[PDB]
C-alpha cells in the first residue's frame, strides 16, 4: 500500500499534545481539500514573518503561547474574509 | 438596487490587488518629480514668476495637471481599497480582546476603568446592542451575567451592559422565532449610530490608516502650482526595511539625546557670557573702516553667533575671530580657546555621533536573533536542536512530521466543521480544555521520544 | 514669504521647550 | 593580456598591470574585499542620501535664491539657483565635501530679512548630512573588518 500513503500525505496533519495523561501522544485527522492549498498566500506568508519575529524579541511566561493562539484566531478571520473576496 | 451588487462586485476587483496598486505610486512619482529637475526662475511671465522651461520634446504640457491628477486618483482607489480590506479585522481584533477580557475581567464592573488612553473611549460600546458585530461571539452578555450579575445587583449589571429590557426577555426567546423579511435600503437609518461614531473613533487612531491618507493631502494640494509633489518621495520610500532601520534608529534612542543636547546649549553659555563680560573687544568682524556690528553687543546677539559659527567651524572658535597675538591678555584666550576646542568639539559632538551610531548595534543585532533561535530552538517544546543532531537530519525532520507550527491552524479549523457529537475521545477533550483558554496542553520540553528513549528508540 | 522671528519669540519659544523637556523628567 | 597588448600605444597603460596583481597578497585582499562584501547593504543606503539632499536642494531654490551669489567681479550671471539640476549639481560637488557644512561657501546670512531661518537651515544641514549619514558610510565599511 504505497500509493495510498503518497496520495494521502497531503492530506494527514499531525499533533503532539500533553495533558490529562502525563505523557505525550499523536493524534492524526484529516486536512481538508481546500484549506491547505489556501493557506499558501503572500497575504498571510507575510503576516507570519511579523508573528515569528514578535513572539521571540519579548519573551516572559506562557503568556508567549497565548497570543500565539490568539493569532491563529485571528489569522482564520484574514482568512474568513479572503474566501468573501476572490471571485 | 441592481447596480449595488455590480458596485460590491467592483469593490471585489479592486481589493484583489491592492499592493500592486499602491506600487504605482512608486513609479509614478519618480517621473512627476525626475521632470520638475528642469525648472527656471525668472523676472518676466511666460513680484516674479516661476517660469517652467522645458526641453524639444512635446511632453510636459499641461498633461501635467492630467499626470498631477493621475497620481491622486491611484491613490484615491487606495483609500477604498484600504477601507474594504484592511479595517474588517482592525475592529475584530479590538472587539476579541475587549470580549476575552469580560470572561475573565471585570475591570469595567468590578473595581473601575482605567490614565485611560483608547481605554476610556471603549465605554462607549457597551449600552451598544451591536457590540459582537463582528467578534465570532454573538452571547457575551449572557456569561458576563452569570459569573457577576448575581453576586452583584442584577439589575445594575443588566442595566450597565445593555440588555434593553432583556431581565425579563431573557427566556422570552424560548418558546419560538419568527422570520423577519428584509428591509435593506428602507430601514438602514435604524441602526446603532452611536456605535457608528465608536467604529470612527477606532479607525482615526489607527497608525496605518493615517499614514496612507496623510499621504491624499499633499496629492490633492499638490494641484496648486508649487513643487509639493517632491514630499511623495520621502515618506513611501521608507517602505523598504533595510531604509527602515536606518530611520528608525535616531527614533530608538530619542529619550536619551534630548537631555543630553541640551547640556550642549549650557556649556557654550557659559562661554558665551565670559566673553561677552571680558572678551568684548576682540571680536570685531571688522566690515570696511567702520565696526557698528559686534557680536558681542547684546545678551542674545553673541550667544547666536557661537552657535551659527562655533559648532559648525571644525576646528574652534579661534578659527573666525581676530588674531589673539595683542600684548593685552595674550595667555587669556590661549586659555579660553583650547578649553573650547576639547569641551565641545573633540567630545560632546563625538557622544552625539556616538549614540545614533550605537543604534545600529542593537538593531542589526536583533536581525540576528531571530535566525539563531530557528537553527537551534524549535519555538513549540523547550528543546533545542543539540539532541535532533544525534542523528542526521533529525532537527530538519523536526519541523514536517513533529510540531511544524503550521498544522495547528489546520487541526483547529476541522474542529468548527465536526459536530460535537463526533468529536473522539480527544478531540472534546482539548475542544473544552480551549474554551477554558488553559494552555498546558502542549508539548514544552518534550516531543514523543523523550518519555519513550530508554522504553524503544 | 513667511513671518519674520525676532529674537525674543524663538528665545521663549526654545526655552519653553527646554523647560517643558527638563519637567518631564525633573 | 590585453592591456599589455594596448599598451604598445604611446600611452601609460602600463600602470594598470600593478594594481590588478598586487591584490595577490593575501591580508590586501581581505582590504578590497571589504567592500565588495557588504554590498548589498551601502546601495540602499547611499540613496538616501542622494534624496536629503534634493529636499535641501528645492527648499533653498524656492525660498534662499537670492543667497548663493558667487559673485564673480561685478556682475553675478552665475546664480547656482537658477536651474533645477544646476543647484543639485553644486550641493554635492561642495557641501558634502565641504566638510563643516554648506554654510561655508555660502554669503553672509547677517542680513535683517530671514535671519533666523537660515540658521534653522544650516544647522539642520549639519546634523543631517555629515555628522550622521557620512558617519554610518564610514561604520559599515571598517564594520567589515569586524
Ligand atoms: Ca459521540
Amino acid at each position: 500500500a504505497e500509493s495510498i500513503l503518497e496520495y494521502f500525505r497531503p492530506y494527514l496533519g499531525r499533533i503532539e499534545i500533553m495533558g490529562a495523561s502525563r505523557r505525550i501522544e499523536r493524534i492524526y485527522f484529516e486536512i481538508s481539500e481546500t484549506n491547505r492549498a489556501q493557506w499558501e498566500m503572500p497575504q498571510v506568508k507575510e503576516s507570519k514573518r511579523q508573528f515569528i519575529f514578535d513572539v521571540v524579541n519579548e519573551g516572559g511566561e506562557a503568556e508567549k503561547m497565548e497570543l500565539f493562539v490568539s493569532f491563529c484566531e485571528d489569522t482564520i478571520f484574514e482568512m474568513q474574509i479572503a474566501a468573501q473576496i476572490s471571485e | 438596487g441592481e447596480l449595488e451588487v455590480q458596485r460590491v462586485k467592483f469593490l471585489n476587483y479592486l481589493s484583489r490587488n491592492f499592493y500592486t496598486l499602491r506600487f504605482l505610486a512608486l513609479f509614478l512619482a519618480f517621473a512627476i518629480n525626475f521632470i520638475l529637475l528642469f525648472y527656471k526662475v525668472s523676472d518676466s511671465p511666460p513680484n516674479m514668476v516661476y517660469y517652467f522651461l522645458e526641453e524639444s520634446t512635446g511632453y510636459m504640457e499641461p498633461a501635467l495637471w492630467c499626470l498631477s491628477l493621475l497620481h491622486t486618483l491611484v491613490a484615491f482607489l487606495c483609500i477604498i481599497g484600504y477601507n474594504c480590506l484592511k479595517v474588517p479585522l482592525v475592529i475584530f481584533k479590538r472587539e476579541k480582546e475587549l470580549a476575552r477580557k469580560l470572561e475573565f475581567d471585570g475591570l469595567y464592573i468590578t473595581e473601575q476603568p482605567g490614565d485611560d488612553v483608547k481605554g476610556q473611549w471603549d465605554r462607549l460600546v457597551l449600552n451598544t446592542p451591536s457590540f459582537p458585530s463582528n467578534y465570532w461571539d454573538k452571547f457575551v452578555k449572557r456569561k458576563v451575567l452569570d459569573k457577576h450579575g448575581d453576586i452583584f445587583g442584577r439589575e445594575r449589571i443588566a442595566e450597565l451592559l445593555g440588555m434593553d429590557l432583556a431581565s425579563l426577555e431573557i427566556t422570552a426567546h424560548n418558546e419560538r422565532k419568527p422570520d423577519p423579511p428584509p428591509g435593506l435600503l428602507t430601514w438602514l437609518m435604524s441602526i446603532d449610530v452611536k456605535y457608528q461614531i465608536w467604529k470612527f473613533g477606532v479607525i482615526f487612531t489607527d497608525n496605518s490608516f493615517l499614514y496612507l491618507g496623510w499621504y491624499m493631502v499633499m496629492s490633492l494640494l499638490g494641484h496648486y502650482n508649487n513643487f509639493f509633489f517632491a514630499a511623495h518621495l520621502l515618506d513611501i520610500a521608507m517602505g523598504v526595511k533595510t531604509l527602515r532601520t536606518i530611520l528608525s534608529s535616531v527614533t530608538h534612542n530619542g529619550k536619551q539625546l534630548v537631555m543630553t543636547v541640551g547640556l550642549l546649549a549650557v556649556v557654550v553659555y557659559l562661554y558665551t557670557v565670559v566673553a561677552f563680560n571680558f572678551f568684548r573687544k576682540f571680536y570685531n568682524k571688522s566690515e570696511d573702516e567702520d565696526e557698528p556690528d559686534m557680536k558681542c553687543d547684546d545678551m542674545m546677539t553673541c550667544y547666536l553667533f557661537h552657535m551659527y559659527v562655533g559648532v559648525r567651524a571644525g576646528g574652534g572658535i579661534g578659527d573666525e575671530i581676530e588674531d589673539p597675538a595683542g600684548d593685552e591678555y595674550e595667555l587669556y584666550r590661549v586659555v579660553f580657546d583650547i578649553t573650547f576646542f576639547f569641551f565641545v568639539i573633540v567630545i560632546l559632538l563625538a557622544i552625539i555621533q556616538g549614540l545614533i551610531i550605537d543604534a545600529f548595534g542593537e538593531l542589526r543585532d536583533q536581525q540576528e536573533q531571530v535566525k539563531e533561535d530557528m537553527e537551534t530552538k524549535c519555538f513549540i517544546c523547550g528543546i533545542g536542536s543539540d539532541y535532533f543532531d544525534t542523528t542526521p537530519h533529525g532537527f530538519e525532520t523536526h519541523t514536517l512530521e513533529e510540531h511544524n507550527l503550521a498544522n495547528y491552524m489546520f487541526f483547529l479549523m476541522y474542529l468548527i466543521n465536526k459536530d460535537e457529537t463526533e468529536h473522539t475521545g480527544q478531540e472534546s477533550y482539548v475542544w473544552k480544555m480551549y474554551q477554558e483558554r488553559c494552555w498546558d496542553f502542549f508539548p514544552a520540553g518534550d516531543c514523543f521520544r523523550k518519555q519513550y528513549e530508554d522504553q524503544l528508540s | 514669504r513667511l513671518r519674520r522671528l525676532t529674537a525674543r519669540e524663538a528665545a521663549t519659544a526654545l526655552a519653553a521647550l527646554l523647560w517643558a523637556v527638563v519637567a518631564r523628567a525633573g
